[PDB]
């Protein structure tokens, strides 16, 4: 027989009231495999476990993929913070942090201490009191922890200090320690841009996002000794509470101390896969995050079993039911997520020549539960018509509403932050990628934390299964749309926006680009050929057969290569990795050229106008290259004439 | 027959009315039994002879008029019409 | 009534028996057409004579492309040389040349002089006087000038001289003075990486292989009045006159002055295209030469007569015959093919996007016909069977003997030099390549010169239109060979012997990498994973339907990308273009990574030990990503344990 769609979803349904999250989720947090970081036993007997699971739901390939890499772990020694009194004789104490942050340097230093609110460099230029010389102290949260030592590293400050406060964190217990990786960009940073197997046999190199300062995390109630030390009130412009201070007293100042000590460990990554019947060998790649620092599960555990029970239930509609896929899926396990994510990086630039045009959506399950009220995407723009689909099918899980409320949702979506695993995906290999999360207003407290647990868990969230069950329903929404049909649910259409938000910024700097002596007409008319080569691709699928093909393949191969033509193909993966020219990082992005422009109006100095004409040049021609790809062969683009 | 890869066109078009008056359309009609006493509206589940799939008068009019008055799911259309039409 | 091979090929020999290529060499030498330098006038009314053409040979589309390049010609004041003493009182006038190189720098410069032999980097060592500090003389072949000019910049000199001895190119006239090119690289030089359309703003940028020295050509009687004041004599193993000696008399001294001026010419390219019918997408390029800077009969004439000659029997073959070619074929007529061939450069670089994966092929028609004795082939390897096969099939224009007589030829064939225009395709796009000449035992005397004309060709060349014929029979056997079949002939297992040869060349220095403490042996198996890999993919040729067309085109996708995964991933195709870690120029290539481990054995103190061991693992680990990369998916290989 067959099977569309709407009797599959119901299929899909079917299968989805029998299972249970819940016991799965104890199962992850017994006491045999309660402290995982990377390398440890508990990891491996965890891999052991899911490498089970994995022959024993009948999937149709099983396979382990290891490797070595270089994390950073605690001395033997303690590593304090402990305030130094202008005398030199008495010396106080402040807190033996438990919680410690990865790649961090082994030193040990005393100077002033300066409060900065998060970090922001709007923050440091902000400021009254001169930063430089001076240990900062700051507040988890709104930033990635790399770009917050990042600022401080460029604002030439020694110390670190990292803390949780109330108004924020709203938590009770005051004496508790927390995790976090300092390494700006992603992967193992003692092999950049090649990959961590045992064929490189590992030659001297070092990354570029390594500080050079000492970073440490502090609790809540010893950061109010050092302010109980401190005096200058915090601004009331701070949503803060009533007792933060900002620069020390002339006497005391303080000392922080950070011994930490490298190690090099065993990397496991568990996969399993479900052929294809028309095209086997295009797949879609479906990950969670196998470890945590703490006992981890709200980072580790809900993706787990979120990804156990999703596997159980497409091989079971497989084999028993009689679903039929036309490509592949792979469900992916892997572990070292938490030091900026290396299991996916190593393996991305393990493997990139053979998942080159063929892996064309990335899905995350990773952080999928933390609040009951909201819920937020972040997406490629190719996948957002698909999201809004399966935001018109899913029900809320406490109210029964839909989750369709917002008609006007395409702008408040947030591009991927660095912290996210579904960020090397897009931004370095070019694979659409997809995360979501049931997030509540503030976000979660205690998320990188050793109070992490399923028992404060189910405090928070009440009822855990019903919204396990909504989460499993959006991601097999978009496995069976991606999977089921001959057209690829890829929305092309949707770069157009961006192209226009973009030459619309542009234009109320057409007064100094004018200036300069060069205009700007080349780059509105590069994004009129990305608009005629999308409506033109729209009208051949208008014209195509369905039932056909050979006919189909050629305007799917179009489709999926529409993400890779906007890797910048003017820079060196090593230098520079994430390369997508929307949504990247250094000089040849976009906002990077904004944020350039925009410094020759102040009249500082620093900007740089040589650098402003190449990338006008390299992003004009980018885009205009990807538009002249994407409409037809190469006599079919139209020239200037 | 004009979708890719057939890629067809209208070569010789053919006239209906009489010759001094040349007609090119030819209007649809629904023909019934008498005195069954149903109306366009209360047609549900009546048997109906077609005279093809995707032809003009026979499935894209008749059906094309009713099928937003049939329930979801709407695709593959000959299903829902199948339970529309009995027999 | 299809057509196969047989009836094909006696079908183009019919073809060839008819045309009469004697005429349109005169044609492309009359008083209309003869001097063309680049984007002067004189090229224009060729340009529009081969669009024409092209147009009156009915193909499916003929389009045409112009874009701005920045050349450098001879200013007012005439650049010369002369002869001072210490004092610069003592003048005897040489000579005025007419002939300049093209991106020489502008500068006046006084000097001793020393001689060498040809500006290899092995002679400067084997030379007696130490060069620094002075201008050398060179003397012209077996090298480009931007070698010679490379080694001797790299080496402090001052000034380079260039001369034409009476050994090596036979010459009666003693006057006659020549051109040559001296940018290290391919293209535009000003848009390094970056196309050259207007679409760019033209920002600045130079490139990184200009020099620095002021370079001069000169006659051979104005080399000799140099030779009498230099006092010394040469070595025996320069096969040289009686009249050249090393050094300067001591008190005696050589100022050169040379001043040339940027211009900014308009460039053309003129496209025609025929269709295919089974992929029209897919497509094979055969191009041309249009100009150069003398007459231009041996140079630009018969490349361009053979091109328009092949569109004369492709598109008559195709309409009245009854041929059908399954894939699409671009023909293409290059300007300034003489400054580095500029055209083809920012041809690529200007449509790389929509080139990726699509064509599959270049083939070279410049300066195919030179003499009568051998036939020397270039190619990239996948081409190696074909031309084994077109070898057996092409009688000889003088004895009726066939090509292919000696059966180890693959071993003699020497890598593809860098002023050839099939260069920056093979060398920076990855597509492979050949070129092909009738080349004498000694090569043609007078190239560049103001002497090439057409009647020195045919005094030269006896029948000029059998060894034509028999150039544009090999020509029309490549393209049929390629475009007719289902399958491709792009033979996939000839860079085993390649490999081999490189990892054979590399175990004579295991000794040394012993010492070293790293082991050489995952790269001993790198080799073996691409053997297996070719071993499985011919098995895959094996099992499959030659009539269906879903699965050989599934199969054709993964041949036709065997040439792209050698292009290394790891560098700037900004910074160092030629990105083949075989056949290319760099840091990268595996002759970087032989000589800098050549070095060690020196003890020099000259080798670097961090840049070997990185490079030993980008190469290692490209090479074994190929081999992942042609053997099947993801879950096929096959990995470490
Ligand atoms: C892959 O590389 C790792 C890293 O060196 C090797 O693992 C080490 O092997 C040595 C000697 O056998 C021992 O110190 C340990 O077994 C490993 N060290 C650590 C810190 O784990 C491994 O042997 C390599 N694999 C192969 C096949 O050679
Ligand atoms: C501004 O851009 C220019 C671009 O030329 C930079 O200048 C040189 O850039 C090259 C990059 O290829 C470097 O190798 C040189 O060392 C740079 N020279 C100098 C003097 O900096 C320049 O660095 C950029 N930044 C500033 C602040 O001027
Ligand atoms: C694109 O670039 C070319 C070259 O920079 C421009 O041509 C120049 O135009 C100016 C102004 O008319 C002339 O003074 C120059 O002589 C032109 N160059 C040459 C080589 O003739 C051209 O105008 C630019 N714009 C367009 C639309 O083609
Ligand atoms: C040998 O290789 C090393 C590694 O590249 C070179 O050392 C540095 O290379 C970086 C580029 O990553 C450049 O900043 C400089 O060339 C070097 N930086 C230093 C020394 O601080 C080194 O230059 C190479 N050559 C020699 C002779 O050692
Ligand atoms: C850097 O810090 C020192 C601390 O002693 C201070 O005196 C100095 O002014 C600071 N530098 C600048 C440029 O303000
Ligand atoms: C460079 O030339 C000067 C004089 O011409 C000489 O003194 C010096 O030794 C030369 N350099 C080297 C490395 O020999
Ligand atoms: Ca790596
Ligand atoms: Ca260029």
């Amino acid at each position: 027989f067959r099977l569309y769609w709407d009797d599959l979803k119901r299929k899909l349904s079917e299968k989805l009231d029998s299972t249970d999250f819940t016991s799965t989720i104890k199962l992850l947090n017994e006491n045999s495999y309660v402290p995982r970081e990377a390398g440890s036993q508990k990891d491996e007997n965890l891999a052991l476990y899911v490498e089970n699971q994995f022959r024993e739901f009948k999937l149709s390939k099983v396979w382990r993929d290891q490797h070595f890499v270089k994390i950073q772990v605690k001395d033997s020694a303690q590593n304090s913070v402990i305030i130094v009194d202008k005398n030199g004789r008495l010396v106080y104490l402040v807190e033996n942090p438990g919680g410690y942050v990865a790649y961090s340097k082994a030193a040990t230093v005393t100077g002033k201490l300066v409060h900065a609110n998060f970090g922001t460099k709007k923050d440091f230029e902000d400021l009254y009191t001169p930063v430089n010389g001076s240990i900062v102290i700051v507040r988890a949260g709104k930033i990635t922890f790399a770009e917050k030592v990042a600022n401080a590293e460029s604002l030439n400050a020694i110390g670190v200090l990292i803390y949780m406060d109330q108004t924020k964190f709203p938590i009770v217990n005051a004496e508790l320690s927390f995790f976090g990786h300092a390494h700006l960009g992603t992967g193992d940073p003692y092999t950049p841009g090649f990959p961590s197997f045992n064929h490189t046999q590992f030659p001297p190199s070092r990354s570029s996002g390594l500080p050079n300062i000492p970073v440490q995390t502090i609790s809540r109630a010893a950061a109010e000794k050092l302010f109980g030390n401190m005096e200058g009130d915090c601004p009331s412009d701070w949503k803060t509470d009533s007792t933060c201070r900002m620069v020390t007293s002339e006497s005391k100042n303080v000392k922080l101390t950070v011994s930490n000590v490298l190690k090099e460990i065993k990397i496991l990554n568990i996969f399993g896969v479900i052929k294809g019947f028309v095209e086997p060998d295009h797949y879609v790649v479906v990950g969670a995050q196998r470890d945590a620092w703490g006992p981890g599960a709200a980072k580790s555990g809900v993706g787990t079993a979120l990804l156990l029970k999703l596997a159980q239930m497409f091989s079971d509609m497989v084999l028993k039911d009689g679903f039929q896929p036309s490509r592949s899926i792979i469900f992916a396990s892997w572990s070292a997520g938490d030091f900026g994510s290396v299991g996916a990086t190593e393996w991305l630039e393990g493997y990139l020549s053979s998942l080159h045009l063929k892996a064309f959506t990335y899905i995350n399950l990773d952080k999928a539960v933390l609040g009951t009220s909201n819920f937020k995407v972040s997406a490629s723009p190719l996948l957002y018509t698909l999201i809004e689909k399966t935001m018109q099918n899913v029900k809320h899980p406490v109210t029964g509403q839909f989750l369709y409320q917002d008609s006007n949702w395409a702008s408040k979506v947030e591009k991927l932050t660095l912290d996210n695993a579904a960020f090397p995906f897009l931004a370095y290999s070019g694979i659409p990628a997809v995360s979501f999360c049931f997030c509540e207003d503030t976000d979660y407290p205690y998320l990188g934390t050793t109070m992490d647990t399923y028992k404060e868990l189910i405090e928070r969230i009440p009822e855990l299964n019903k919204v396990a069950r909504a989460a499993a329903e959006v991601a097999g929404q978009f496995v069976i749309k991606l999977t089921h049909d001959v057209e690829l649910n890829l929305d092309y259409e949707r770069y157009n926006s961006q192209l226009l938000s973009f030459v619309r910024d542009l234009n109320q700097y057409r007064a100094d680009i004018k200036e300069m002596g060069l205009s700007l007409q080349w780059l509105y008319s590069a994004r009129g050929d990305f608009f005629r080569a999308t409506s033109r691709l729209t009208t051949d699928f208008g014209n195509a057969e369905k039932t056909d093909r050979f006919v189909m393949k050629k305007l799917n191969d179009r489709v999926m290569r529409v993400e890779y033509h906007f890797l910048s193909p003017y820079v060196s993966p090593k230098e520079s990795p994430f390369r997508h020219v929307f949504w990247g990082s250094g000089s040849h992005t976009l906002p990077a050229l904004l944020e350039n422009l925009k410094l020759r109006k102040q009249n500082n100095g620093a900007f740089n106008e040589t650098l402003f004409r190449n990338q006008l040049a390299l992003a004009t021609w980018t885009i205009q290259g990807a538009a002249n790809a994407l409409s037809g062969d190469v006599w079919d683009i139209d020239n200037e004439f | 027959a004009y979708l890719a890869p057939n890629n067809l066109k209208p070569v010789v078009a053919e006239f209906y009315g009489s010759k001094e008056d040349p007609q090119t359309f030819y209007y649809a009609v629904a023909v019934v039994k008498k005195d069954s006493g149903f109306q366009m509206n209360q047609l549900r589940g009546k048997k109906s002879c077609h005279t093809g799939l995707g032809r003009s008068a026979g499935w894209n009019i008749p059906i094309g008029l009713l099928y937003c008055d049939l329930p979801e799911p709407r695709k593959p259309l000959e299903k829902a019409v199948a339970n529309f039409f009995s027999g």
